[PDB]
RNA sequence: AGAACCUUACCUGGUCUUGACAUCCACGGAAGUUUUCAGAGAUGAGAAUGUGCCUUCGGGAACCGUGAGACAGGUGCUGCAU
RNA sequence: GGCCGGGAACUCAAAGGAGACUGCCAGUGAUAAACUGGAGGAAGGUGGGGAUGACGUCAAGUCAUCAUGGCCCUUACGACCAGGGCUACACACGUGCUACAAUGGCGCAUACAAAGAGAAGCGACCUCGCGAGAGCAAGCGGACCUCAUAAAGUGCGUCGUAGUCCGGAUUGGAGUCUGCAACUCGACUCCAUGAAGUCGGAAUCGCUAGUAAUCGUGGAUCAGAAUGCCACGGUGAAUACGU
């Protein structure tokens, strides 16, 4: 068996903790409009590869066609709900 | 790709050359954007089987009309056979 | 006075002078914040220069040209590295063991006959 | 297909390309045109030669075309005036002030051409293919290349099936590519069917 | 300034050729720039390899174009003319300029 | 409130809004607006009499949608009734450039129908 | 349409109609310059130009002025 | 890997039958250039220039038209003959 | 303004070498093969990707690329020419592209690519031009100029679920270029339409890293005619318990 990829920490922070988490609510190769998304959420608010991914993931994928202003901040409403 | 065929490329080609070098050089220019004339252009009328128009660009190895490349000026089937058995210089397998 | 590490990552060739004091850091004849900061771009060129005692006493100077923001960032961070361990040897091994010392390898797969990504099939949904 | 052709994807290794002339995308075509019109007009001319390669280079303006026969004398004819009237039948079929050499293939039936030209020669002669294939097989041997290979092609014998059989002898290392891999081919005009034949010829490595 | 560029399919051939003029052209008259390699235009085609129906294998094929750039700086009496009797490396496209 | 009777915009922008008309688009509808010295900031009903009635003077020169694909059908219909080739098109749901009407045929010969 | 000047016709009527413009009106002429467009003297003339099988005859109406006449040369006919 | 004619192998109509394409025999005219007229053109009926290198005097050196013949020609058919 | 001296450092360019070899170490494994990790190293375990397809398998396909056995018509399915076909629909299905939008769309400033091609050619500047663009015409047969401002991306504003600012089919007037000639059966545009499409059924396809997924770039063929092909780059993922 492999082990599952090794990924460089978050440079913003250098956490390795945030870098997964905006690679997969992620879309079509645009990371640069990835930050603008969820840091925008992140920011101002104010085995381990099986349960927390399957967990996470649920948490993205609730946000294609909602229908209001945009799903950018509906999602930092939906994890403001979350925590 | 017949004898049939590939004669009527060079009844073609010779024939397109004088009327091309000799009147269309000439007479375009007069129908192009000079600012045409209906009578004048009759005389580009007068004659068919010369124009640029008239291309086939067959193989020059079989005549065959398809698939050509105009740096080699052979067909598909042809450049394989006059390449890889080494008869076009510089060229190899590209692999990279 | 300047100590010089090239710096190269996917079609990217940056070059990176470095020179004691001010810790001012020049790309392209422009400072880093207008030209790649204030996205994940401003960060990771001085994730190496952090690591280590922070920028202010070492003064840069970098012309990179070719590649994309990101390769340029990492080609950048590649160059930072190269000059800095001419600067000193102590830190050989802390930016390694950081990971900044070694150059991506990873370049982008060539365009191949019959797919239609070069790693993506064409679709053949129905047989 | 299954097969690589031995010679071409060799053309960046020991395998020497036989047309060599550097021009531009106006002439090439041109260029290569001519060098299948005096090619064409050189074997068909030659066809009891032993002709073995035509290499063509166009120095300045002026191909020189060095033949590789087994027989130069054919070729060169009586203080050579073959070679001339040969020449000014390329010179005049090139556009240029050609000039033909000619170079002897010593070891001649160790040629992939000739040992392809021999066996067609005396293939359509009304002769037995099995002893005919096993006599390229056998000269071979006592003349070096330590690994060769023979392959005829469909209508073997007058029938109405095709077959084909290749009777490897030594080693003949195709997948490694500073082989020196000698190969080529022809096609016999049989009053059934066509013919062709495959050699390959391992002269060694590098 | 004699610009002098080289052209050929294989660098065997140039890198003999171009080393030529920096030498034979360089006995009294010549301050040679040096051989410039200049970056080697590659073209390549796509040829379709079966005579019919099947498509996906397209061969690929390639040529290369080295060159380079010797240029000799003083055009010497000698030079402009001792460049001049050299006509080695049959397939090679020189091109004498100024 | 009527710039060309039907086709009116709603609570949105000058330029974009106003392409609404289906008589003009993006590129002859701006310059219908900016002949009165239009905001492009202006919703389709905070305007005021100011700039309306300096348009409708300017607008119903124009043809309407109502009216324009309708003088369009004259042209179609004094012209192109006849034998014509391109009217012969305009007759069986048919593509008039000639594209390939085996397949894709499917906005004027429409849905599926054997 | 896009030619915008000198709209074309080729020889196969100019040889015939443009010969005998004013003698009046006759049986249909043969042609093969379907690739054409109507000028407007042909008023009333009947020029049977060929769609491929036979030569069709162009009724010229007043409802032209730049159109053509292998427009009115249909040779894909079904049912 | 690229269909407005050509393309294209299909068809309607017109046309040519040693043929559009190849070679051989003979007769002529140099070819080429400028032309018109009928036809859609393929062509046909005509009008001018040229008649160029040898011309060892013929005829070649080229081409064009014509005459009978061999022959040509075929994207014609079998890929289970290859 | 690398613009010029000038520097030959550096990128870069193209030639040649060195470097990666379980080489070393620990452990497992019969001590071995081998494996597991670590160290150094830029690269770690054939570092990565290409080319390379064994005897044979399908009487697989091609007589229409070509060659070819046999067969067939030789004032003829031969041949030329003009025309029109080849693109015709009433459909059944692939393969796609366009998409079906609020990680967004529109407006403005707006940065960073590689890889290619250019002589009946790429064609710059300027001007006219709503544009197809047009006129003039420098340079370039080219690390010298053009193609060619790369978009995505960034900053601000805006559009607020509106079958819509999306989306472009469809249809009209005019064009713009190519050619004897575009309506059949060219492309694209100025202007103008403006519908079907808001994610689609069982089913199935591709994919383990610079990979899927986007966005642009060039090239072939090409008088003119890319949702197709080939190649280039930018941004750039997530997963693997096992048979």
């Amino acid at each position: 068996v492999i082990g599952q990829r090794k990924i460089l920490p978050d440079p913003k922070f250098g956490s390795e903790l945030l870098a997964k988490f905006v690679n997969i609510l992620m879309v079509d190769g645009k990371k640069s409009t990835a930050e603008s998304i969820v840091y925008s959420a992140l920011e101002t608010l104010a085995r381990p590869v099986r349960r927390n991914a399957l967990a996470m993931r649920w948490i993205v994928e609730a946000a294609r066609k909602r229908g209001d202003k945009s799903m950018a901040l509906r999602l930092a409403n939906e994890l403001s709900d979350a925590a | 790709a017949k004898q049939s065929m590939k004669a009527r490329e060079v009844k073609r080609v010779a024939l397109a050359d004088k009327y091309f070098a000799k009147r269309a050089e000439l007479k375009a220019i007069i129908s192009d954007v000079n600012a045409r004339w209906n009578a004048v252009l009759k005389l580009q009328t007068l004659p068919r089987d010369s124009s640029p128009s008239r291309q086939r660009n067959r193989c020059r190895q079989t005549g065959r009309p398809h698939g050509f490349l105009r740096k080699f000026g052979l067909s598909r089937i042809k450049v394989r056979e006059a390449a890889m058995r080494g008869e076009i210089p510089g060229l190899k397998k590209a692999s990279w | 006075n300047q100590y010089y590490g090239t710096g190269r990552r996917k079609s990217s060739a940056a070059r990176v002078f470095i020179k004691p004091g001010n810790g001012k850091i020049v790309i392209n004849q422009r400072s880093l914040e207008q030209y790649f900061g204030r996205e994940t771009a401003r960060m990771v060129v001085r994730q190496p220069l952090e690591l280590v005692d922070m920028v202010e006493k070492l003064d840069l100077y970098i012309t990179v040209k070719g590649g994309g923001i990101s390769g340029q960032a990492g080609a950048i961070r590649h160059g930072i590295t190269r000059a800095l361990m001419e600067y000193d040897e102590s830190l050989r091994s802390e930016l390694r063991k950081a990971g900044f010392v070694t150059r991506d390898a990873r370049q982008v797969e060539r365009k191949k006959v019959g797919l239609r990504k070069a790693r993506r099939r064409p679709q053949f949904s129905k047989r | 297909g299954q097969k690589v052709h031995p010679n071409g994807i060799r053309l960046g290794i020991v395998k020497p390309w036989n047309s060599t002339w550097f021009a531009n995308t106006k002439e090439f075509a041109d260029n290569l045109d001519s060098d299948f019109k005096v090619r064409q007009y050189l074997t068909k001319e030659l066809a009891k030669a032993s002709v073995s390669r035509i290499v063509i280079e166009r120095p300045a303006k002026s191909i020189r075309v060095t033949i590789h026969t087994a027989r130069p004398g054919i070729v060169i004819g009586k203080k050579g005036e073959d070679v001339e009237k040969l020449r000014k039948v390329v010179a005049d079929i090139a556009g240029v002030p050609a000039q033909i050499n000619i170079a002897e293939v010593r070891k001649p039936e160790l040629d992939a051409k000739l040992v392809a030209d021999s066996i067609t020669s005396q293939l359509e002669r009304r002769v037995m293919f099995r002893r005919a294939m096993k006599r390229a097989v056998q000269n071979a041997m006592r003349l070096g290349a330590k690994g060769i290979k023979v392959e005829v092609s469909g209508r073997l014998g007058g029938a109405e099936i095709a077959r084909t059989e290749w009777y490897r002898e030594g080693r003949v290392p195709l997948h490694t590519l500073r082989a020196d891999i000698d190969y080529n081919t022809s096609e016999a005009h049989t009053t059934y069917g066509v013919i062709g034949v495959k050699v390959w010829i391992f002269k060694g490595e590098i | 300034r004699i610009r002098i560029r080289l052209k050929a399919f294989d660098h065997r051939l140039i890198d003999q050729a171009t080393a030529e003029i920096v030498e034979t052209a360089k006995r009294t008259g010549a301050q040679v720039r040096g051989p410039i390699p200049l970056p080697t235009r590659k073209e390549r085609f796509t040829v379709l390899i079966s005579p019919h129906v099947n498509k996906d294998a397209r061969d690929q094929y390639e040529i290369r174009t080295h060159l380079r750039l010797v240029d000799i700086v003083e055009p010497t009496e000698k030079t402009v003319d001792a460049l001049m009797r050299l006509d080695l490396a049959a397939g090679v496209d020189v091109q004498i300029s100024l | 409130a009527r710039i060309a009777g039907i086709n009116i915009p709603d609570h949105k922008h000058a330029v974009i809004a106003l392409t609404s008309i289906y008589g003009v688009g993006k590129t002859r509808s701006k310059a219908i607006l900016a002949a009165a010295g239009i905001a492009e900031d202006v919703k389709i009903s905070e305007l005021s009499e100011g700039q309306i009635d300096t348009l409708r003077d300017e607008v119903a020169k124009f043809v309407v949608e109502g009216d324009l694909r309708r003088e369009i059908s004259m042209s179609i219909k004094r012209l192109m009734d006849l034998g014509c080739y391109r009217g012969l098109r305009h007759r069986r749901g048919l593509p008039v450039r000639g594209q390939r009407t085996k397949t894709n045929a499917r906005t004027r010969k429409g849905p599926r129908k054997p | 349409r896009s030619l915008k000047k000198g709209p074309f016709i080729d020889l196969h009527l100019l040889k015939k109609v443009e010969k005998a413009v004013e003698s009046g009106d006759k049986k249909p002429l043969r042609t093969w310059s379907r690739r054409s467009t109507i000028f407007p003297n042909m008023i009333g003339l009947t020029i049977a130009v060929h769609n491929g099988r036979q030569h069709v005859p162009v009724f010229v109406t007043d409802e032209m002025v730049g159109h053509k006449l292998g427009e009115f040369a249909p040779t894909r006919t079904y049912r």
